[PDB]
């Protein structure tokens, strides 16, 4: 922890050493099921393999969605050349999935430190097909990505192949549920705002327009790249809080509805009903919230709108917000909602900031799940992080479900004891 | 390179990170790229541990390549020995820090630190998992007792030690209990566990053993064949995976022993297996992948004790590779010696088997191809960790072998109604209500082909097809299906 | 428009020192120039500066690591006569990952467009090009430049580097513009290497002891004295490999040689 | 077992200069062994009037198992009986030097072939750019860094002696020594000498014989003795190979910072 910095009332403190996070490689877990006709290839070690089939080979597939080209030792050698190497195992994998519309070829550590220049791969590959298979590419590798920073490097793959258009348009970025993107739309829908899209999108081949007239919702924190590579190609990015809870997912609205100009006794009859039931569906897990002490350690950038939320609507009292990264210009808006004094630290020294917790002792500790059962043992209660980014969280509506998923474990403590 | 959809093995250091963790006092300091702590998960997780993996990683991200990344690794080792204080330092890279070669195992022994420092050498991109934990517990083990018949004479029970078991090897929590009380029975003792619960200090007691019991020889047979050839500490070879299997690793370590004289009803598998309702499981056709000890052990189980045919055989260890073509060879197969999970879906397939005892990669293949499956090997996921005691060795782990190798199979009756009557609006062909879920061939001949009882249809199409080459036959119809049976 | 070339060579042959002088040639032909130190010792343009100026890791540092605060002409810094200067940095000696380093530091100066608006851009790069991000430069250049000796070792690397040059060709712009000889009296072994590859000289520089006395003055060649023994002449050579840069370049079609051949042809 | 390690400026003459020591050192009487640690693998060329396969192809071809490997298959005998070893690496511009080279290191340790002979030379590139060209440092016993009189090569030796300082906090390894090599005069070492606490250990000026013995593929003591300056080049080799077994000593030195060697040098 070094000399402390101050925004919004705010305290920013950086913290360096050993961190306890996933690299950017994970995004396969989700993406792969946002956009079925998708394939991952990662290029890389047997420790990448281990680690996306660690995560999701939990489940059963009948039908491989991802894979890795294991980096030999004629290949670091230089004895065989990389680029029909890719070529060659390109080949073949289409062969067991003919299906494919869109090829991720995935950046990892050492496909990046000796610099294995993937991209002109993906260009050199799209071009052998072009009416059949697009081939990409993106870095999820860990010394460069945390986590949910490897959507933000799949998206801005997509970026340029989005279509170029200056309608009407407001454009939703970030991972959605697919009930939350429908709801969204069918609200956004209401405004009078007809024409609404998400990015990415269900199939990797319809890909939405872009150019001057796009209005761009952010509706996850992490899109710092694909945000500015969006703003290249004509697209409005409104600043805006990120829609979680009431207070969040309103003002979200209202930046888009602002932007189209949409009258404001038009936006409250739409918004009143929902917020009201909102504010009703949310007090039994205030009851069980409020007052509680909450601890997040650095996982999704998530942190801060989550803190935000669960303190300023669920009364949950905030004794270390931290985060892998901090974009403080994105995070903005976010940091003017939260409450006066609340300490953020970005980055993170695993072992002191344990300490920090076990001298707190947490009613609620965010962690990851390399320390979320150690944690239980020590009779402090968790909420695993990554939950976060598979549930569905966005919009006024779901302001209820998010807060249920920290009062459960809380819950669940007291049924079992 | 080398496609993988699915890796059999992690990376060497992960099996470095098995031996660590499953023993107490001995911390791993890891130079890794940041993100390589999802290991942790596969013991806080799949292994549902209550404490942290004893490993510190230097997580260093690409700003770090622009400074010094071997004062980084220094640095975390010395808080690793300041704050967890442990008998012995591991010291080792993953495959990204393997590039930078910043030799951080080196560096350790030249720190002057006063406790035992092994410094790891696992090449990542040649070797895989099991072998990274073999020579992890070798190095260690021979680091310790470098510098360094009875039982009869001294009046005390024979004593063993059990060497092999380790976290994230399969139900090895349960093998060493089963085990351990078998031999209590045979009246022989245990010395010392390990790497499983053992600490350095116990492995400083490894040649008080009469004995050496060689478990899991994936992870514990190089450390066998050196405490051999420095202690005369003979081992068994024979691993106690089944009932005959058992028997024969009883009669084994007598003989190393030095006693006289384990009956098989110890086991309910002969008289379950014995039993009519095990007729109909004569002859099923079966598929067997894994690691070597267990493919071994499961090979003689279906051929010996079950009834099966083995018609697909094969393992991911080549250091098992031998014995598994000798194994192979008996059963009158050639093995498949693969870690391409493309190359063994693609064997199963073609053999057409009713079951596939494997891995979890080969559900994948099953899944795709609605052949009913069970895991015996690594790797694993936490559905095989479970909470209910659950060996794979010794008397109650054959047990556990005929309930989990029969399950996926469909039942008695059922199949025999499903063969009877094919016209059913609910028992349909391909259903199994036990698991509670709702080179032309002519139009003649593919009649002829329904009519056969699903699991065994993907063989029945294979040998007619084999059989029209075989001849002069062209086409297929209705009465070449019906030669091709009395064929073969 | 803009002419993107790349330096390549055996180790120490004068790549820094020639890069300098040949940056400070086209400006003084008018150009406005860029030029990109490649190496962990940031030894590049310090005769263009009169001074060790911050590296891109260091001003990186400065910022955290945070992209979306970074400012362009922060690693910028002018010199002589104006030529912008920019040195990568890297790890000290004997650790870290250098090639990391020099190839995330190509990417990053592309992504600013740093390649655009100026003339000439000039990428100064080590000897031993031991691996991908060393190699970096080559995916943006228009020509590579190699420099060499008339000795054995030299011309050996050279050949090795010519490899290179047509791997990547394979799949980027990048051509062979021609050889710098350096340090050398006569050209009997590199033309003799010239002949069998197809490769031309573009330039041919003396062992002059005024060009070594530079380096120790923190200067380029065109502010030494004048009546200095040599310096009119190398002053001369470095404008007109500049002008041959501009008027005359041509991408050589050029096959390298096997180790076995290079060995039997280079000798007497 | 004597290890020396060589390091300095690329292009400096290290290649040149090792061998020719190896040489020297043989003709004491003197069993050696050296090592060439670059993917150019062009150190023992001298040594063996020829390229030797180098460690990193005889691994490819037994598929990179190399406990099927003896030091018969990649350890190849030269001049005057001094083996050679190549370890090689990748094309320039690919895959990982630093990997390979740290490989090549590790295999000749585990085949002992540190201990079983009087002088081990390890001939390192020029640019350490990372931890594989560092390897031979935890097995050397010194460290020789090749200079010339000029601002460049003096300033990498600085960077190397910052990176020997580092290493000798938990190696063995120390330096040796200064070898200025391709200069008529010393006066910018010496001024670096006296302020860093290194000293020279041996001097080569600019000799076109040397330069001629590359071309001619063969060390300097098989050069004709007439031609100008090879007796003297002989003479000073075999003088510094008789300090380094007689006369060598650990020197306490600590580089300057990156300010004040560019202020120091020059006029
Ligand atoms: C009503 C008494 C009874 C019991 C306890 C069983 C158990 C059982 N009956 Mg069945 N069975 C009973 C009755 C009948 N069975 C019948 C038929 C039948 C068949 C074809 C089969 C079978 C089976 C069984 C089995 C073995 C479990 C199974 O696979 O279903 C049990 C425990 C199963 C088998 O393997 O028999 C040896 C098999 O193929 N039963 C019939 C024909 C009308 C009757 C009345
Ligand atoms: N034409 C030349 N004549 C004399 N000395 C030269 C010449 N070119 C280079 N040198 C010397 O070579 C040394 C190293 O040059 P440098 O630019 O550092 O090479 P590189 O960049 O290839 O390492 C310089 O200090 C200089 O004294
Ligand atoms: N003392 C010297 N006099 C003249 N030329 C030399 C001398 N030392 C080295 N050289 C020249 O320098 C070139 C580079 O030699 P080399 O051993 O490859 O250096 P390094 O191994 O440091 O790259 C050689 O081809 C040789 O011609
Ligand atoms: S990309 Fe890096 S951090 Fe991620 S699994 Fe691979 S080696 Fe580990
Ligand atoms: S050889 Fe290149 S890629 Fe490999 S560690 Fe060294 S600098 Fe990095
Ligand atoms: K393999
Ligand atoms: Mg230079
Ligand atoms: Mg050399």
């Amino acid at each position: 922890l070094g000399s402390p910095e101050f925004m919004s009332g705010s305290t920013l403190l950086k913290e360096t050493g050993p961190r306890e996070v996933f690299c950017g490689l994970t995004s396969i877990v989700w993406l792969h099921r946002r956009m079925p006709d998708a394939f991952f290839l990662v290029v890389g070690s047997r420790t990448c393999a281990h680690l996306i089939q660690s995560a999701a080979g939990v489940m059963i597939f009948a039908e491989p969605r991802f894979g890795t080209a294991i980096l030999e030792e004629r290949d670091l050698a230089g004895l065989a050349d990389a680029h029909e190497e890719l070529d060659r195992v390109v080949k073949s994998l289409l062969k067991r999935r003919p299906e494919i519309r869109t090829l991720f070829l995935v950046g990892s550590c050492p496909s990046e430190v000796i610099k294995i220049d993937l991209s002109r791969a993906a260009e050199r590959l799209s071009s052998q097909f072009n009416g059949q298979v697009r081939i990409l590419n993106y870095s999820g590798s860990g010394i460069e990505t945390t986590f949910t920073q490897g959507e933000d490097g799949a998206l801005k793959a997509l970026v340029p192949l989005m279509p170029s258009s200056q309608e009407e348009q407001l454009l939703l970025a970030g991972t959605l549920a697919n009930p939350v993107e429908d709801r969204l739309k069918t609200i956004f829908n209401r405004l009078g705002i007809q024409k609404v899209e998400s990015f990415p999108p269900r199939e990797s081949t319809k890909l939405p327009a872009i150019g001057p007239g796009t209005k761009v919702l952010l509706a996850q924190p992490y899109l710092t790249d694909t945000a500015r590579e969006l703003k290249d190609r004509g697209a409005e990015i409104l600043q805006a809080p990120f829609p979680l809870g009431v207070e969040g997912s309103q003002l979200w609205i209202e930046a888009a509805a602002n932007a189209f100009k949409i009258k404001k006794t038009l936006v409250d009859a739409t918004l009143e009903p929902l917020i009201t039931r909102a504010h009703k569906a949310l007090k039994p897990y205030v009851e069980q919230l409020s007052g509680k002490k909450l601890f997040l350690l650095p996982e999704s950038q998530l942190e801060i709108p989550l803190a935000r939320f669960l303190s300023n609507e669920c009364g949950m009292k905030l004794i270390e917000v931290g985060v892998p990264y901090l974009n403080r210009e994105m995070m903005g808006p976010e940091l003017d909602l939260l409450p006066q004094n609340t300490r953020i630290v970005e980055g993170q020294h695993v072992e002191k900031q344990l300490d920090r917790v076990r001298e707190h002792h947490p009613d609620l500790v965010v962690c990851g799940m390399g320390l979320a059962n150690p944690l239980e043992a020590e009779g402090i209660s968790t909420k695993w992080s990554i939950e976060m980014v598979f549930s569905p969280i966005h919009g006024i509506d779901q302001a209820s479900d998010l807060a249920e998923l920290f009062a459960r474990p809380l819950h669940r403590q007291n049924l079992l004891n | 390179m080398e496609l993988t959809l699915w890796t059999y093995e992690g990376p060497p250091h992960i099996g470095a990170m098995r031996i660590a963790t499953s023993m107490k006092g001995l911390h791993y300091v890891l130079h890794a790229p940041q993100g390589d702590t999802y290991a942790d998960l596969l013991f806080t997780m799949i292994e549902r541990r209550g404490s942290r993996p004893p490993v510190t990683y230097t997580t260093f991200q690409a700003r770090d390549l622009g400074g010094d990344t071997a004062e980084l690794v220094k640095g975390h080792i010395f808080e690793a020995v300041e704050r967890f204080k442990p008998e012995a330092l591991l010291v080792g890279e993953s495959c990204t820090a393997e590039l930078i070669q910043d030799q951080p195992g080196s560096l350790a022994k030249g720190m002057g630190l006063n406790i035992p420092i092994v410094s790891l050498e696992l090449p990542a991109y040649s070797k895989k998992e099991n072998w990274g934990a073999s020579e992890t517990f070798y190095q260690l083990i021979r680091g310790l007792l470098k510098e360094i018949q009875s039982w009869q004479e001294e009046g005390r029970r024979p004593r063993v030690n059990l060497l092999g078991p380790s976290l994230l090897g399969f139900r090895c929590r349960d093998d060493v209990l089963e085990i351990q009380k078998i031999l209590g029975e045979n009246g022989i003792d245990i010395n010392v566990i390990a790497p499983l619960g053992a600490s350095p200090s116990d492995l400083m007691r490894l040649p008080k053993a009469d004995a050496n019991v060689c478990l899991y020889p994936e992870i514990a047979e190089s450390t066998c064949l050196w405490l051999e050839r420095n202690f005369k500490t003979p081992f068994t070879k024979v691993v106690p995976i089944g009932v005959k299997a058992t028997q024969d690793f009883l009669e084994e370590l007598y003989e190393l022993l030095g006693m006289e004289v384990s009956n098989s009803d110890q086991s309910k598998l002969p008289w379950y297996s014995k039993s009519v309702d095990s007729n109909y499981l004569t002859g099923k056709r079966v598929f067997i992948f894994g690691d070597g000890t267990h493919v071994l052990a499961a090979a003689r189980i279906a051929n010996e004790e079950l009834g099966f045919e083995v018609v697909g055989i094969g393992t991911y260890s080549r250091e098992m590779a031998r014995k598994v073509r000798a194994a192979a060879t008996e059963l009158g197969l050639e093995a498949l010696i693969t870690n391409d999970y493309l190359e063994v879906e693609e064997s199963i397939k073609e053999c057409a088997p009713e079951l596939v005892l494997g891995t979890q990669m080969e559900r994948h293949s099953a899944k795709r191809l609605g052949i009913p499956c069970a895991v015996i090997s690594t790797p694993m996921h936490v559905q095989d960790v479970p909470a209910r005691y659950s060996p794979q060795m010794g008397w109650e782990g054959a047990n556990v072998i005929f309930d989990d190798w029969v399950h996926p199979l469909m039942m008695g009756l059922e199949e025999h109604l499903i063969g009877m009557f094919r016209h059913d609006f609910e028992f349909t062909d391909g259903h199994q209500s036990h698991l509670g879920h709702l080179i032309h061939w002519t139009s003649e001949g593919e009649s002829e082909l329904a009519k056969i009882p699903f699991f065994v249809r993907g063989k029945v199409r294979r040998n007619t097809e084999k059989y029209a080459r075989q001849a002069g036959c062209r086409e297929i119809d209705g009465e070449t299906l019906l030669d091709a049976k009395a064929h073969f | 428009g803009a002419l993107v070339i790349a330096v390549y060579g055996k180790g120490g042959i004068g790549k820094s020192t020639t890069s300098s002088n040949l940056s400070a040639a086209f400006s003084k032909l008018g150009k406005k120039v860029l030029q990109i130190g490649c190496d962990p010792k940031h030894d590049s343009t310090f005769t263009l500066t009169h001074k060790m100026v911050p590296t891109v890791i260091d001003i990186l540092e400065e910022v955290d690591f945070h992209s979306e605060e970074l400012r362009p002409q922060d690693f910028m810094f002018e010199g002589f006569n104006g030529v912008q200067c920019v040195e990568s940095g890297g790890p000290p000696a004997g650790t870290g990952c250098g090639g990391y380093v020099t190839g995330q530091t190509v990417k990053l100066l592309k992504e600013h467009h740093l390649l655009e608006d100026t003339d000439v851009v000039i990428f100064d790069v080590l000897g031993d090009v031991v691996c991908g991000g060393f190699a970096a430069p080559l995916q943006h250049a228009n020509y590579c430049l190699i420099v060499t000796a008339n000795d054995f070792d030299s011309i050996f690397a050279m050949n090795r580097i010519v490899a290179a040059i047509n791997a990547k060709a394979k799949n980027y712009k990048v051509r062979l513009g021609g050889v710098i000889a350096n340090r050398s009296a006569e050209l009997d072994q590199i033309e003799k290497f010239n002949e069998k590859t197809g490769l031309k000289t573009m330039a041919h520089f003396r062992n002059v002891d005024a060009i070594r006395r530079s380096r120790l003055k923190k200067c380029t060649i065109f502010e030494m004295d004048p009546e200095e023994e040599g310096v009119l002449e190398v002053q001369n050579e470095y404008l007109s490999l500049a002008k041959k840069m501009i008027d005359n370049v041509e991408p050589l079609e050029a096959e390298p040689l096997k180790d076995r051949e290079i060995f039997d042809l280079l000798g007497f």
